[PDB]
């Protein structure tokens, strides 16, 4: 058994107010069921997009949530993940510096 | 079902060659093996096919296998009494104990044997312990006879039945019948039986 | 590579256990049962990857199997349902795909046992008008008044079995077929040449394997208990 | 010059009665196939993805792996009755296949199987084998499957002749994405450290293709050694991201920059100065 690794980040340069793409990438997993949320303001942002699940040379999974998003002054956002690896969720969030 | 073969059942004369079909849904299909059955015993393996385009053979079997077109044919050349039996296709589908084997439900040849000097005759035969009873025996016909059942519910009388005297070649057919009835007799036991006309009654 | 199973042949009642074996001593890990019925193919009932694995087939319903050691595989019916009247074909093999087959169980389950009867048995000497006219001699062998249908006919000759010149009718005829439980019948020919019928050190018999109860089987009829038994009848042959 | 083709097979299998099985194909870092569990058959990801083959091979090869998913689906199930009690589900099993294609006609093939997350067997040559470090009760399994000669035969033609045979012209058809350049775009920002009184500064890069490119912080001409590249992290537009970080001391900021070189720019490096 193995416990993700959570990063997030945005596509472009981020800008308040301009519309951008924030990518939650989770790796270093196994067994490979996960279920894996991205939040605004806590809350599930419902047009998510996912990649296909791979995975690396050493076996363990790897994917890629992604989803369009506006930043502003006031907005949190957060990539949560579920996995049996982890008694609780894990929350990351974006942190644009 | 996954396995099927055609005919279901034939009748031919010994010496005559014969076509027996399988063709099959069984996917992946690993390889193909033809059985013999004979009544009440149990499988004989006769061929093997393992390749896309097969042929094999054994002895007066030959069969081929075309895996695209999931069809074998089992042929018998010069037919003998002997391959009277039920022929069963079984398809594989592992080359390994992983597989399971998919099973045909058979068709059932009957050769009929050639009878070369028939002699057709009823004789009286006696038990061994008790003098007084007895049976019929319709001995020696060829094989275009039929025997009927009686006519009297008394009156037992077996289907017909062929032997072979394999030291001497020598093959030959035959009834029984008997009774308790007083009216039985060997002379009469065959009435309700087309026998031939030349058929030896002894004194 | 050898597979055997016992019993050959068994007559049971409804509701009563039965167990069918099967051995071999190929040291093959993997073993398999089927029940073989007309209209067809075998069909996978139970098989086993080792001592102590047994897994479901494709009709595993009614049946229990067991494989106590590499050796033996048993199938067990606990209780015994008419639908179960089978051949029932026990096979092994090891990581390559064959599989080798025993010879075959007959399995009859009957609702009730109290009709069965095992025969009586008659052997009718050649005439001598067949050994005048042909110079071969027929002898007839009849089994009669058994219930039900499970019996094995048999030729000897000075103790050793005989197959050559035998035909044995291919099924029983029924005594009274217009009656529920009729009793059967079966006759046999063993046709030699006539100097061999002449010969007085010429020992001829005809034995008839009858499968009825066993030992255990409860018997409350006055008539003696139908047990699975042998009955014969013999003569010596004669100038 | 050389390109990995990889078929990543990922299976679960939960109990005795739920499995699934899903694929992706990638040459290099870009994803040619997909075979979800859902879907009957295997799907395209690029315009280019059938390489060289016809219609017709296509539709054979294809086939062949139908076949096979079904046919892996059973066995898997049947090799965990066989080696029970031993093993039980959950069973993960995860399969790595393909071929490295370097100059000229050479290449080489693999097929390597992990179970629970560690590689355990192989197959090599003309047969399935263990490796070093994998348990004994494997020997059961190799044994079986080592017996079955059609399946050898079919591996042996798809690494030894059809691996190759297809990658060489999946490079040809997909050579313009294979050689796409796509520039990377900068910016900078900063955090607090691990210790009170430093700073981290961040260099972001982000949107290039392919993926080798040089991040380094700057003080005018003198590399700051302290600088730590991240990992290559993905966009979901098959370019990449990376940042590169640099601990310092507030107040320091002024007069660094950070410089990246990536061979789209075509020399004209991007130099941000904070
Ligand atoms: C990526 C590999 C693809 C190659 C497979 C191509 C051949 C195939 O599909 N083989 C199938 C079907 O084979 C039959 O049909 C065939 C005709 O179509 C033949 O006639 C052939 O002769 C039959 O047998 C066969 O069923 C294979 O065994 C499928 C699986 C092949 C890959 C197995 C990978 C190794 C698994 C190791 C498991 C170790 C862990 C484990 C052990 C035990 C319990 C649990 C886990
Ligand atoms: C296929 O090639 C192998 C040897 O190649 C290695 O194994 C392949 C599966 C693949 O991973 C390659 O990149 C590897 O380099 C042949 O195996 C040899 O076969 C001969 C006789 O058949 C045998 O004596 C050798 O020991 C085998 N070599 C090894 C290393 O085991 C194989 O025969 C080829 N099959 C076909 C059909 O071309
Ligand atoms: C993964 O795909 C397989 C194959 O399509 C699915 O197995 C089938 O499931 C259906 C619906 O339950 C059954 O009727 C079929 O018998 C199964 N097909 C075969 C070939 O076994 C399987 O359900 C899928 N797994 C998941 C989790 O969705
Ligand atoms: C044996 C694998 C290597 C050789 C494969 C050459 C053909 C590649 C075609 C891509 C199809 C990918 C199918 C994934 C199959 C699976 O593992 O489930
Ligand atoms: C098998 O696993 C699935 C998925 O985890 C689960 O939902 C299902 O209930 C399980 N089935 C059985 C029969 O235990």
């Amino acid at each position: 058994q193995k416990t993700p690794q959570i990063q997030v980040y945005s596509r472009h340069p981020p800008e308040n107010g301009k519309p951008n793409i924030l990518n939650c990438y989770v790796t270093q997993f196994h067994p490979p069921h996960i279920e894996i949320q991205m939040l605004k303001n806590g809350k599930k942002i419902p047009k998510v997009e996912m990649s296909d699940m791979s995975f690396s040379k050493d076996w363990s999974f790897y994917i890629l949530a992604h989803t369009e998003f506006t930043p502003t002054e006031t907005d949190t956002y957060a990539c949560r993940v579920k996995h049996a690896s982890m008694a609780e969720p894990k929350t990351v969030y974006w942190d644009r510096d | 079902t996954q396995v099927e073969q055609s005919p279901q059942s034939l009748v031919v004369r010994q010496g005559e060659n014969c076509v027996l079909q399988c063709n099959y849904s069984v996917t992946p299909d690993n390889h193909l093996r033809w059985f013999k059955q004979d009544t009440g015993k149990g499988l004989v393996s006769l061929t093997v096919l393992v390749d896309q385009k097969d042929k094999t053979s054994n002895g007066r079997y030959s069969a081929t296998l075309d895996k695209d077109a999931k069809h074998s044919t089992l042929h018998i050349t010069a037919t003998l009494l002997d391959d009277t039996a039920t022929y069963i296709c079984v398809v594989g589908d592992r080359g390994s104990a992983l597989g399971r084997l998919h099973f045909g439900a058979g068709t059932q040849l009957i050769v009929i044997p050639d009878i070369q000097n028939p002699d057709p005759a009823v004789y009286q035969l006696r038990d061994s312990k008790s003098s007084d009873k007895s049976v019929c025996l319709f001995t020696d016909f060829d094989s275009q006879t039929n025997v009927s059942q009686s006519k009297d519910s008394d009156v037992y009388i077996t289907d017909k039945c062929v032997l072979d005297m394999r030291s001497m070649d020598f093959k030959s057919n035959s009834a029984v019948a008997w009774s308790n009835k007083s009216d039985f007799a060997c002379a009469n036991a065959f009435n309700n039986s087309i026998i031939p006309e030349d058929t030896f009654f002894p004194s | 590579a050898a597979v055997t199973q016992s019993p050959r042949n068994k007559v049971a009642v409804t509701g009563g256990k039965v167990t069918l074996s099967c051995n071999q001593t190929n040291n093959h890990n993997n073993m398999y049962w089927y029940r073989q019925d007309t209209g067809h193919g075998l069909r996978l009932i139970h098989y086993s990857y080792g001592a102590g694995s047994t897994e479901k087939g494709d009709i595993p319903d009614g049946y229990k199997a067991s494989r106590p050691s590499q050796e033996n595989f048993s199938l067990i019916l606990e209780l015994a349902t008419p639908s179960q009247t089978s051949v029932y074909f026990c096979a092994s093999g090891d990581e390559g795909y064959t599989q080798y087959f025993g010879p075959g169980t007959r399995l009859l389950v009957l609702e009730d046992l109290r009709n069965v009867t095992p025969p009586k048995v008659s052997l009718f000497e050649p005439s001598k008008a067949e050994i005048s006219h042909t110079q071969k001699a027929t002898l007839v062998c009849l089994a009669t008044g058994f219930y039900p249908d499970h019996v094995e006919l048999s030729w000897w000759v000075n103790g050793k079995e005989v197959h050559s010149g035998v035909c044995t009718d291919p099924q029983p005829l029924k005594e009274q077929p217009a009656l529920n439980d009729s009793r059967y019948s079966l006759s046999s020919r063993l046709r030699v040449s006539a100097t061999f019928w002449q010969n007085p050190r010429n020992h001829f018999r005809c034995q008839v394997q009858f499968y009825g109860l066993s030992e255990n089987d409860e018997w409350t009829q006055d008539r003696a208990k139908p047990v699975t038994q042998i009955v014969s009848a013999e003569a010596w042959g004669r100038a | 010059k050389n390109y990995t083709f990889r078929c990543l097979q990922m299976s679960s299998f939960a109990n005795r009665s739920w499995s699934r099985t899903d694929s992706v194909v990638w040459l290099g870092d870009l994803q040619t196939h997909r075979w979800s569990n859902d879907s009957a058959t295997i799907s395209f990801t690029k315009p280019w993805s059938q390489g060289k083959l016809s219609n017709q091979q296509w539709e054979k090869l294809q086939h062949m792996f139908q076949v096979y998913r079904v046919s892996f689906t059973r066995d898997i199930q049947e090799l965990v009755k066989m080696m029970s009690p031993k093993e039980d589900y959950p069973i993960e099993i995860q399969l790595s296949a393909g071929c490295e294609m370097y100059p000229g006609n050479a290449s080489e093939s693999f097929l390597h199987v992990a179970f629970q997350g560690k590689y355990v067997v192989r197959f090599w040559g003309t047969s399935w084998q263990t490796v070093p470090g994998a348990p004994s009760w494997l020997d059961l399994p190799i044994k079986v499957l080592n017996a079955d000669q059609g399946t050898s035969a079919t591996v042996q033609m798809l690494l030894n002749d059809t691996c190759p045979l297809f990658v060489r012209g999946l490079l040809e058809a997909g050579k313009s994405d294979l050689e796409k350049q796509e520039k990377p775009v900068a910016w900078l920002s900063s955090v607090p450290s691990s210790a009170h009184g430093h700073r981290q500064l961040v260099c972001h890069v982000s949107g290039f293709y392919p993926k080798p490119v040089w991040v380094m912080w700057m003080r005018g001409d003198q590399e700051q050694q302290g600088t730590h590249r991240g990992d290559f992290l993905p966009n979901a537009d098959e370019t990449w991201y990376l940042q590169a970080t640099l601990d310092v001391e507030a107040g320091e900021e002024a007069g660094l920059a950070c410089r990246v070189k990536h061979s789209s720019l075509g020399g004209q490096d991007i130099i941000l100065y904070w």
